[PDB]
C-alpha cells in the first residue's frame, strides 16, 4: 500500500485517461501542481541568493 | 543584477546550498514535467502495456 497521487483504490484505475485527460478528475489536480513547483523552484535559487 | 559578482562573493557554505538548490530544483522541476507527461500519454496506468510508452 504505497503513497499514490490519486486514488489507489479499484485496482489504481484512477490513472486512466480515456475519453481526454482533461475529463481525468486526478489529471486536472496534477495540473494545479505544476505552476506552484514552478515558482517554488524559480524563486528558491532567487531568494537563496539574497 | 550583480549575479554573478554576487554568487562569488557569498561565503563557501553558502554557496553549497545555492550549488545544491540550484541542481535540486532543476531535477525536481522536470520531475514534475516527466511525472506529468507520462501521466497524459496514460502509460502511467498500472497494467498491460497494450501501448508503448513514453518513457519507459
Ligand atoms: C547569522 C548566522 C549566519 C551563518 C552563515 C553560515 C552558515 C553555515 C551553515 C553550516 C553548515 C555548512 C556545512 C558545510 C560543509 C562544507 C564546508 C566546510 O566544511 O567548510 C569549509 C569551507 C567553508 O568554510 P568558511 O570559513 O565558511 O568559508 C568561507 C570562505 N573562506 C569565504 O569567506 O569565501 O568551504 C570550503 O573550503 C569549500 C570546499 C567545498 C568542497 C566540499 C564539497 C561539498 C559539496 C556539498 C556536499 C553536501 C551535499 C548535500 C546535498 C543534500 C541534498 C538533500
Ligand atoms: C511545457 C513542459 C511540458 C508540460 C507537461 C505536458 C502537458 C501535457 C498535458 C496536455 C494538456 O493540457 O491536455 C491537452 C489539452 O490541453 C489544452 O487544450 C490546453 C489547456 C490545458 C493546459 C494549460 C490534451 O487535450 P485532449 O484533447 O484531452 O488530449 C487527449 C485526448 N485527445
Ligand atoms: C473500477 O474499474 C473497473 C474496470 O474499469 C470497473 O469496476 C466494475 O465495472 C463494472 C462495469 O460493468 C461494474 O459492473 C462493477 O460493479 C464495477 N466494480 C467495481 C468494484 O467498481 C469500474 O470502471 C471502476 N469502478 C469504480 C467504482 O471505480
Amino acid at each position: 500500500m504505497p503513497l499514490a497521487f490519486c486514488g489507489t483504490e479499484n485496482h489504481s484505475a484512477a490513472y486512466r485517461v480515456d475519453q481526454g485527460v482533461l475529463n481525468n478528475g486526478c489529471f486536472v489536480d496534477a495540473l494545479n501542481v505544476v505552476p506552484h513547483v514552478f515558482l517554488l523552484f524559480i524563486t528558491f535559487p532567487i531568494l537563496f541568493i539574497g | 543584477q550583480d549575479v554573478f559578482t554576487t554568487l562569488v562573493d557569498l561565503k563557501w557554505p553558502h554557496t553549497l546550498l545555492i550549488f545544491t538548490m540550484s541542481f535540486l530544483c532543476s531535477w525536481l522541476l522536470f520531475a514534475m514535467v516527466w511525472w506529468l507527461i507520462a501521466f497524459a500519454h496514460g502509460d502511467l496506468a498500472p497494467g498491460e502495456g497494450t501501448n508503448v510508452p513514453c518513457v519507459t
